[PDB]
RNA sequence: CAUCUCAUCCUGGGGCUGAAGCAGGUCCCAAGGGUAUGGCUGUUCGCCAUUUAAAGAGGUACGCGAGCUGGGUUUAGAACGUCGUGAGACAGUUCGGUCCCUAUCUACCGUGGGCGCUGGAAAUUUGAGAGGAUCUGCUCCUAGUACGAGAGGACCAGAGUGGACGAACCUCUGGUGUACCGGUUGUGACGCCAGUCGCAUCGCCGGGUAGCUAUGUUCGGAAGGGAUAACCGCUGAAAGCAUCUAAGCGGGAAGCCUACCUCAAGAUAAGAUUUCCCUAGGACUUUAUGUCCUCUAAAGAGCCGUUCGAGACUAGGACGUUGAUAGGUUGGAUGUGGAAGCAUAGUGAUAUGUGAAGCUGACCAAUACUAAUUGCUCGUGAGGCUUGACU
RNA sequence: GGGUAAGUUCCGACCUGCACGAAUGGCAUAAUGAUGGCGGCGCUGUCUCCAGCAGAGGCUCAGUGAAAUCGAAAUCGCUG
RNA sequence: GUCAGGUCGAGUAGACCAAGGCGCUUGAGAGAACUCUGCUGAAGGAACUAGGCAAAAUGGUACCGUAACUUCGGGAGAAGG
RNA sequence: GGGGAGUGAAAUAGAUCCUGAAACCGCAUGCAUACAAGCAGUGGGAGCACCUUUGUGGUGUGACUGCGUACCUUUUGUAUA
């Protein structure tokens, strides 16, 4: 139910040896030249060469 | 699928209507009697003046049941009751007259008088 | 276990779900392009592109069966004048499902849902 | 022993004259093309290696490219290896092909495949163990495990104790059926019974090793 | 069918070409093979088609009769060679394609309207 | 839910017998596997009924309540017998009476990340070692023979078919199948008739495709090799004989090691085989696998996307336009069982024809219609030294 | 003695009442009781022996964010 | 403490609606063991257990029919159709 | 919320504003650390890094190795579970 002895701080810094972020997948959508998340609409409408909500 | 508790109808004219199950026999931890197989029984139910009277425990040979029976070719058979019919100790069938049909399973020699006296064998 | 089982949950009841996928078909077909979850972006389609199907032969058993399961006049009446005779040549596929961020106050997956030749 | 490589195609039945049904699974063989002989001098052990199926060329590796070219056989989807003797090794060379035409009507075989994965399972599903009361006043415990060990001696669980955890996906050899049927034209065997897997996965077919 | 075209394939090779046309409400006369070891006989089974199962090779029908006051089911695998002939005597006429309620009915309340072209 | 011992209940191997045979008694060797369900009582036990090859004896906090229960005992209520003047009490009996904890460390069951493995990579592997499994009945046959006055009734050897346990699988037989088809009650709505939606446990009722399943279906525990236990020897002295032992040579068990299935090189001793990739320039001094600046970025791996009979998250499998990976579309199959509209017959409920129609999740086959992109990151530039063999 | 194949409980008797007994009442008694014991019919996932499905959690991602405990920890097995 | 509509109903019970009022101040996915709340289940039918605990079952209106025993009221909606 | 500018002797005296300790929590540099079993020190002792001198000097780290079961209380007697 509970702990009989205190985590050492070592311990504890252990296990949040995985805790680490990754980056995402981003691209360059040189038909337009901003960047953008890979697969994804760009924040203004342009995907693969067309525009949503123009 | 015969086990022990059951309650089986009696499909001779050795005096019996009602028999249950009590043992099934022919091995350690054995489960379930089907077609074919001698059963441990009590007589829940007889006729007034017959060879067995309520009460007694004899073995039985079962001849329906309503699981069914698997054939070779994938096919089953079923029947709309549980019947049974009363042996000896030496495990011969004991009466004169049997009612109801009846299945090949029963094609032994020490249970060919049933196949003889059955109106009918399937 | 879930082998080969098709559908989704989303937390719902089946009728509730039922009338969920209903209210987006229809808010669909009304302004052409939405945008929603992923998740619930892509069983739409297994949605709406059979009644786009179904309304490609105008009878009257038709215009009743799309009206028993969309149970909205309009939806029916855009179906079988404007975006039956628009996709009478198309062989399926008339939605698109662009994927488009996150949302803020949940980061949920969200998507664009729009119909292919509009505007 | 040498066998084949095979796709387990899906399970039927057979009719014969008699009327008895008879159960099989149906398994395609596209023809196997050796790869590869391993023999005492270069390798320790005498083998026969095998590739069977197709790739498309941009999923096959440099490395894999230049293997597949030393003998003349093109790309499949796998590669496996058969444990021989000679006189198994008789006449087997690379660019060779085995069919099945191997076995006969009426051998023995053995059949290897990946068991279908049914995740994490528990104490019921994996090791058959028994439930506990329904409803006689119990809490919270129906499926679990109960007790794990004794008190103190030893103080611990002991090691290959029979818990939850991940069910199926192991390779998986059933022993003893036999063949009913060899197509030649379709390229087909026909074995009798159920073989471990799902339809469509790789399964291993050699003569039985108990005879 | 919904099988690999491999199996299927291999099931055509052994179907019956031709079988009598019935369905679930007709009695039939099903001749099947029997065999005590040297003698080959065939014996009737006559009754009511249940239900009936399609499946091509898969196929099967169950047939009900009563027998000497018990009732008794019987579910033939269609292309099964044990089966030699059908016949079918009486047409029914019913409303569903599984007969299953007639199992807990007897004598007059179990009739089948016989159906008239 | 177990785990161990052997002083062994069954099965296996033997000596003696007041051992004819079958079956027993007793002792020795043997721990591989196996080793009932019920009636009564809180019972452990015990008695009884019916089975079984058999229903062993014990240790493990009289194994096991941070795994469950709470019937007995041993709080507070109440009563009987008995004891006490009484408050109360018991070699007693009787009816009723709250079972808390989200797991830190060790252990255990699964599943990943890092680095190592003498340049790097993609596969295919050897097996030091480990785990699993290991049970048994009945019939036939030899043969109604050997043995026995008879009644009875074999060893050795072979053939079949069961029980219990385990695995895999879904063709068959069934269960389930709240995104499939139908019948029907109440009420509200869609303007109304007709039609058909919401809610009422999926309202209720009848069916049922895939998947998953057992009660369903197949298969397993076969045969062999080696060293042994008790026991039986051959030859043979010490001890002219005798003697299985002292020298020498043998037979011998469900036990041991192999043999069958699965895992396995973090086996730090980190093994092997096939194939693939990298061959530019300048300075420079803490002078050595030394550093700095331009040039370069391979084989491959991953991120990302479409997803899966793979899955908690991972990992693993397939594919990403030179494409059938998923959805849709088209054909088929299946289930349900006679759609809507119209026409006819009928006073009407309704029935018939058009027409086995209409609809039909997850199935099979085709088909680029929609989505799998223009990409980015990582991973380098021939791999120290010393010896000995071949050149 | 009865009931069950089998009944330390139940019902009927016997009287050998360890240690019943007549208003701290004795022996019965129709009706009534969320009262104690025992036996039946029906019905069943209580069970043999569990399978499938539905919702809420569990698990993953985003936001907020406790608890009891705690000498310090570089916190393995067996035999003593 | 007061008011309290419609259809069916004996009803202020109950299902669905009116007028009126709300979707209850974390969400999005996935669809493992196990836990909770449900639904269905072959053949058997209390073998479970201290104990049929829990579930399953019965259920309305009219008419027919109803035992011992009794304090003469009852029992009795006995049972059963 | 900060960065410049400006005030002031002083702004890590800027309003949570004199001084500003410890427990606790970061970032940077050096060395050690992924085949090895326990009160974490102590006695030895190689290597590396930085200062310095021409060192038998100084500072940090510590491969490998002998020995080694906390403190208080109460007790005949405590690593004591
Ligand atoms: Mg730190
Ligand atoms: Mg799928
Ligand atoms: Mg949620
Ligand atoms: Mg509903
Ligand atoms: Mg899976
Ligand atoms: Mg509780
Ligand atoms: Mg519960
Ligand atoms: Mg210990
Ligand atoms: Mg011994
Ligand atoms: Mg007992
Ligand atoms: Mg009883
Ligand atoms: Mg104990
Ligand atoms: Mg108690
Ligand atoms: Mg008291
Ligand atoms: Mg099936
Ligand atoms: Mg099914
Ligand atoms: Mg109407
Ligand atoms: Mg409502
Ligand atoms: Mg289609
Ligand atoms: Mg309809
Ligand atoms: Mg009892
Ligand atoms: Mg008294
Ligand atoms: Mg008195
Ligand atoms: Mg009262
Ligand atoms: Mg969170
Ligand atoms: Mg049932
Ligand atoms: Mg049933
Ligand atoms: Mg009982
Ligand atoms: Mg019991
Ligand atoms: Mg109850
Ligand atoms: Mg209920
Ligand atoms: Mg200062
Ligand atoms: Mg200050
Ligand atoms: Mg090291
Ligand atoms: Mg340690
Ligand atoms: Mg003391
Ligand atoms: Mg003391
Ligand atoms: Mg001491
Ligand atoms: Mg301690």
């Amino acid at each position: 139910a509970v702990q009989q002895n205190r985590k050492s701080r070592s311990r504890r810094d252990m296990r949040r040896s995985h805790d680490a972020l990754t980056e995402n997948a981003l691209t360059v959508d040189q038909a337009t030249g901003e960047t953008h998340r890979r697969h994804h609409v760009t924040k203004d409408g342009f995907y693969r060469g067309r525009q949503l909500f123009a | 699928m015969i086990q022990t508790e059951t309650m089986l109808d009696v499909a001779d004219n050795s005096g019996a209507r009602r028999v249950q199950c009590i043992k099934v026999l022919g091995g350690s931890h054995r489960r379930y009697a089907s077609v074919g197989d001698i059963i441990k029984v009590t007589v829940k139910e007889a006729i007034p003046r017959a060879r067995v009277k309520k009460g007694d425990v004899m073995n039985a040979v079962v001849v329906r049941t309503k699981f069914g029976i698997r054939r070779p070719d994938g096919s089953v058979i079923r029947f709309d009751d549980n019947a049974a019919v009363i042996l000896n100790n030496n495990k011969a069938p004991i009466a004169t007259r049997i009612f109801g049909p009846v299945t090949r399973e029963l094609r032994t020699e020490q249970f060919m008088k049933i196949i003889s006296l059955a109106p009918e064998v399937l | 276990m879930r082998h080969r089982n098709s559908g989704v949950k989303l937390g719902r009841t089946s009728s509730h779900r039922k009338a969920m996928f209903q209210n987006l078909a229809n808010s669909l077909f009304e302004h052409e392009l939405i945008k929603t979850t992923l998740p619930k972006a892509k069983e739409l389609r297994r949605v709406a592109e059979p009644l786009i199907t179904l309304a490609k032969n105008d009878t009257v058993a038709n215009r009743r069966l799309a009206f028993a399961r969309t149970r909205n006049a309009a939806t029916v009446g855009k179906l079988f004048t404007v975006l039956g005779p628009r996709y009478k040549e198309r062989n399926g596929g008339y939605l698109r499902v662009l994927k488009a961020g996150f949302r803020a106050g949940d980061a949920a997956p969200m998507a664009y849902v729009e119909l292919v030749d509009r505007e | 022993a040498i066998g084949l490589v095979g796709r387990k195609c899906g399970m039927t039945r057979i009719f014969t004259d008699a009327g008895v049904s008879v159960p099989v699974t149906v398994i395609e063989v596209d023809p196997n093309r050796i790869t590869q002989i391993k023999t005492l001098e270069t390798d320790g052990y005498q083998a026969v290696q095998v590739t069977t199926g197709e790739r498309r060329e941009s999923r096959v590796t440099n490395a894999q490219k230049g293997h597949f070219a030393k003998a003349g056989v093109a790309a499949g989807r796998l590669v496996k290896e058969f444990r021989v003797t000679e006189a198994e090794l008789e006449g087997r060379e690379v660019g060779g092909t085995i069919g099945v035409d191997l076995f006969t009507v009426g051998q023995i075989v053995d059949v290897t495949g990946q068991s279908k994965g049914k995740g994490f399972q528990g104490g019921v599903k994996r090791w058959n163990f028994r439930t506990q009361d329904a409803t006689h006043g119990n809490s919270v415990s129906h499926r679990v495990l109960g007790s794990t060990g004794q008190n103190q001696t030893p103080g611990r669980v002991f090691k290959g104790k029979k818990m939850a955890g991940h069910l199926g996906d192991e390779r998986v050899t059933v022993q003893g059926l036999e063949i009913v049927s060899v197509d030649t034209e379709r390229s087909v065997l026909v074995v009798k019974g159920a073989i471990p897997g799902a339809t469509g996965g790789d399964v291993i077919v050699r003569p039985t090793i108990k005879a | 069918s919904g099988k690999h075209p491999l199996v299927q394939a291999i099931e055509n090779s052994q179907l019956k070409t031709d079988l009598p046309e019935f369905a679930p409400g007709d009695t039939v006369v099903v001749q099947v093979k029997v065999k005590e070891g040297d003698r080959e006989r065939l014996q009737a089974f006559e009754g009511v088609v249940i239900a009936k199962k399609n499946r091509g090779l898969n196929s099967a029908f169950t047939v009900r009769k009563i027998s000497s006051g018990v009732g008794v089911e019987r579910v033939f695998q269609t292309h099964s060679p044990v089966v030699a002939k059908i016949e079918v005597k009486r047409r029914g006429d019913v409303r569903r394609a599984k007969l299953y309620y007639l199992r807990d009915l007897s004598g007059k309340a179990a009739r089948i309207r016989e159906k008239l072209p």
